[PDB]
């Protein structure tokens, strides 16, 4: 089944490419800023439907985390003339790059918060990080600067749909593995840390681990499952048993054909 | 092509003749077969289109009985050699089908070996176009005590070939088929048997199957001496002795009660009408075996085995879904194929 949330939030394909065209055409990239716009839509009951965006000029400091610019006057009379346009977009949340997060990205939402309590924040990469969906949504408010593993999932409207195919077990399995590693990483590298005596001191990092081990998994490895196993076997033959019955079903119908497409062959000559 | 269809066909005609016009016996008609077969001897890959073996063939036949024309091995081996492998091969294949044969019937299955090594050499033909083929491959593996490839090679010889000349090879294979089915010591139902060959025929061997399937020695030989003949005249006698082996191994096996404890005393009474006295050492030699297996003390005078009641909660059902899965899937292949 598909993975649904409290929250949501479905992000439509027109809206990620824009995010591609706004890197390359403003030009100003090769200085490796954060790119960053708002983002606009169309949200309900509970639903954020990410129905628009549009890209908001920024200029930072380069050797200052506590120097950056922003214009207000911009985004108000940008909207004005967005609900002008459709009314049926309202202001839904914000999008940065990544790959990593910065202390600003504190002060960008401060702002945002302040036009809806809910805010969405993306973290949208091109450079592929991930290779299923490379856009991960996380919704934040400042106790500290909280985020939230809400799904992303791509929904359409039907003329975006059509657009999108103009342009044109195993994927299960490598990203199994991939998952495995990436957390290996992780262990590698606190390891590390503690060995040099870095901020990692959390109990909830030990905490999960230990439980999870106890369970064991069962696509490999006997040595939990052992005991369980003795019941799933039994289930296994008997789903076998029905498809053995099934293939001599389907067999029998392909007879069927052969023997009618023979009979017309025959008497006419025999042509295929 | 079409000149030379004529000439060949005169000859065979010629042969056909012969045979009771021109003899009175199997011997004389032979005499002028031979200066004949010089024509297959002249032309050498001026020909691959025809037919060779005929002349041979009859002369052949009559060494099978029990006479003394052994002569005629010199030439097949010859023949092989003629055709290349690479040149000529549905010819040479035919001719190794009766040679092989004349081997088979008398001594040294072992040479049969090597010919069959020969068989999957490259060739154009195929080894199956004449079933033939398979009847005498089957007793060379039967021999060797292969049950069940034996079976396969003479159940696929008895597909898409009887419908004519039903009569004689229908028994011959019939006959072995039966064997096999004792000597596997495994053996199917007495309804199914009375169809295949002629009824009359089919009587010898149904008294010797009933008697191994009831498991009971005695009668076994009683039938088996007035059955001398049946062994002698097939030219399989080695048979006769194998057989005496199996009644005593499915007695045991047919005898399989159930419960913790069966008595010693109770498998000795059953087993004193099968054999003298000789029960306890036979008993051993069975559940050491694997076939069945159990725990015996003499000294309480008991037999213990092992209970089941969890059959179908094992692999044992796995490998039979797996194997019959694959009989269907094959012929689903293959109706898409034409």
């Amino acid at each position: 089944m598909p993975e649904l949330a409290v929250q949501k939030v479905v992000v439509h394909p027109l809206v990620l490419l824009s995010v591609v065209d706004h890197f390359n055409r403003i030009g100003k990239v090769g200085n490796q800023k954060r790119v960053v716009g708002v983002l606009l839509g169309s949200w309900q009951k509970k639903v954020l439907d990410v129905s628009n965006s549009f890209a908001v000029p920024f200029d930072e400091d380069d050797k200052d985390d506590s120097v950056w610019f922003l214009d207000h006057d911009y985004l108000e009379n940008m909207y004005g003339m967005f609900k002008k346009v459709n009314a049926r977009e309202r202001i839904v949340g914000w999008y940065h790059t990544g790959p990593k997060l910065h202390k600003n990205d504190i002060a960008i939402n401060e702002l945002m918060k302040r036009y809806c309590p809910n805010s969405v924040l993306v973290i949208i990469d091109v450079k592929p990080k991930d290779l299923g969906l490379p856009t991960e949504a996380y919704i934040s408010v400042e106790e500290s600067k909280t985020f939230e593993h809400v799904t992303s999932e791509i929904g359409a409207e039907e003329a975006e749909e059509v657009g999108v195919e103009h342009l044109l077990r195993i994927t299960n399995q490598v990203h199994g593995l991939k998952g495995l590693n990436s957390k290996l990483l992780d262990i590698r590298s606190y390891l590390e840390k503690v060995a040099t005596g870095k901020l990692p001191i959390n109990h909830q990092i030990i905490y999960q681990l230990q439980d999870v081990f106890n369970l064991l998994p069962d696509v490999s490895l006997q040595e939990f499952v052992k005991a369980f196993y003795l019941k799933t076997n039994d289930q296994m033959v008997v789903v076998y048993l029905a498809s053995l019955i099934r293939s001599v079903v389907a067999l029998h119908n392909l007879i069927n054909n052969k023997i009618a497409n023979r009979d017309a062959e025959k008497k006419e000559g025999q042509e295929k | 092509s079409t000149p030379l269809l004529p000439e060949v066909e005169a000859y065979l005609q010629l042969l056909v003749v012969i045979f009771m016009m021109n003899s009175k016996r199997y011997k004389e008609a032979q005499k002028i077969s031979d200066d004949l077969m010089q024509k297959i001897s002249t032309q050498n890959r001026r020909a691959l289109d025809l037919v060779a073996a005929k002349c041979y063939y009859y002369h052949a036949r009559v060494y099978e009985f029990l006479d003394k024309l052994d002569v005629v091995r010199s030439f097949l081996h010859a023949r092989l050699r003629t055709a290349t492998l690479r040149h000529d091969a549905d010819g040479q294949a035919t001719l190794l089908n009766l040679l092989l044969r004349n081997y088979l019937h008398y001594s040294l299955y072992d040479q049969a070996e090597k010919l069959v090594s020969k068989s999957v050499f490259p060739e154009q033909a195929n080894n199956n176009e004449w079933a033939r083929y398979l009847y005498y491959t089957g007793r060379i593996k039967a021999i060797q005590l292969e049950y069940s490839e034996a079976r396969r090679t003479m159940t696929n010889a008895l597909r898409k070939a009887p419908q004519h000349t039903a009569v004689g090879f229908k028994q011959t294979v019939h006959k072995l088929l039966i064997v096999v089915e004792l000597l596997l010591g495994e053996i199917p139902d007495r309804l199914q048997f009375r169809q295949p060959s002629l009824k009359r025929s089919l009587m010898p061997y149904f008294l010797l199957t009933q008697a191994v399937r009831t498991g009971n020695l005695a009668k076994f030989n009683q039938v088996l001496d007035q059955f001398g003949e049946k062994f002698q005249a097939d030219g399989t006698y080695t048979l006769i002795i194998r057989l005496r082996h199996n009644v005593i191994k499915t007695g045991v096996r047919m005898i399989s009660l159930s419960y913790s404890r069966i008595s010693l005393a109770d498998i000795a009474q059953k087993l004193q009408l099968d054999s003298p006295e000789d029960a306890e050492f036979i008993v051993a030699k069975a559940i050491r075996d694997g076939v069945i297996e159990a725990s015996i003390n003499h000294e309480k005078g008991y037999v213990q085995s092992k209970e089941m009641i969890d059959i179908y909660s094992t692999r044992e059902p796995q490998l039979a879904f797996h194997q019959r899965i694959s009989f269907c899937l094959d012929i689903h292949n293959m109706s898409v194929k034409a």
